[PDB]
């Protein structure tokens, strides 16, 4: 039984899985900003703005 | 592009010291020109006048009663110096045509004078280092023989 | 905190004959039935939110 770094390459369907996953994945948390300060924003019923973002972030 | 010239006007600006008044800023306040009892001196001004108090308020009464002494009533000041390096500043009188400026000497602030409660408390007594400087001024605080009075110069 | 014009020692109200009298020299302003106006607008306290179950699963 061997470890190398063959066994943490990623093959190729992981690549095109996560190029898309980190794309769409900042496209709205592009938007979730900018829904924020640049206008209305709705809110968690924990706290405001700048907090229920970030947990809406994670 | 208004290319207005700077006279260095040489009219003696020696005369010229600035007084700041960190204390009437509420209304325009203008120290007014009839009140005379002026007493100034040439280092650490110490200007003493005649401010003489309304009656338009009512009276005051007891409690200026109470002041001891008001010899109507001088609301006297004590010049606040900061003459530390004094030609940084060196500003005069300027037109839309014309600008003349003069070096001026020391600006000195001028606060309220109290003097009142200090020689109070001592009242109730009868019932630093250096402090004056070496030659105690013998004469600074001697100068108050003082004249304002309005006359268009310059 | 209104200051007064010769001394500068801070507002006092004495309540006979409603005037500004300091405990320095003497410079009571009887002012007239001019209204005192010194409305601090203060804090609303404002509602609630449910603290709902929307989200607790992940
Ligand atoms: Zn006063």
């Amino acid at each position: 039984f061997s470890i190398g770094i063959g066994d943490v390459t990623p093959g190729q369907g992981l690549l095109k899985a996560k190029y898309e996953l980190l794309n769409a994945g900042y496209k709205k948390c592009d938007e979730y900003i900018e829904a924020l300060n640049t206008g209305k924003l709705q809110q968690q019923p924990g706290c405001t703005a700048e907090e229920t973002l970030e947990a809406l972030i994670l | 592009v208004q290319e207005i010239d700077v006279y260095l006007a040489k009219s003696l600006a020696e005369k010229l010291y600035l007084f700041q008044y960190p204390v009437r800023p509420a209304s325009m306040t203008y120290d007014d020109i009839p009140h005379l009892s002026a007493k100034i001196k040439p280092k650490q001004q110490k200007v003493e006048l005649e401010m003489a108090i309304d009656t338009l308020n009512p009276n005051y009464c007891r409690s200026k009663g109470e002041q001891i002494a008001l010899n109507m009533d001088k609301q006297t000041f004590c010049s606040s110096q900061t003459t530390s390096n004094t030609s940084r500043y060196a500003a005069a009188l300027y037109r839309q045509g014309e600008l003349h400026l003069t070096p001026l000497h020391g600006i000195l602030q001028l606060r309220p004078s109290f003097s009142y409660l200090d020689k109070a408390d001592a009242k109730h007594r009868e019932r630093r280092r250096v402090q004056s400087y070496e030659f105690l001024q013998k004469k600074h605080a001697e100068e108050p023989w003082v004249h304002l009075h309005y006359y268009g110069l310059r | 905190l209104l200051f007064c014009p010769g001394c500068g020692n801070g507002l006092i109200v004495e309540e006979g004959q409603r005037c500004h009298r300091f405990s320095c020299n003497t410079c009571p302003y009887v002012h007239n039935i001019t209204r005192k106006v010194t409305n601090r607008k203060y804090p609303k306290l404002k509602e609630v939110d449910d603290v709902l179950g929307g989200a607790a699963a992940w």
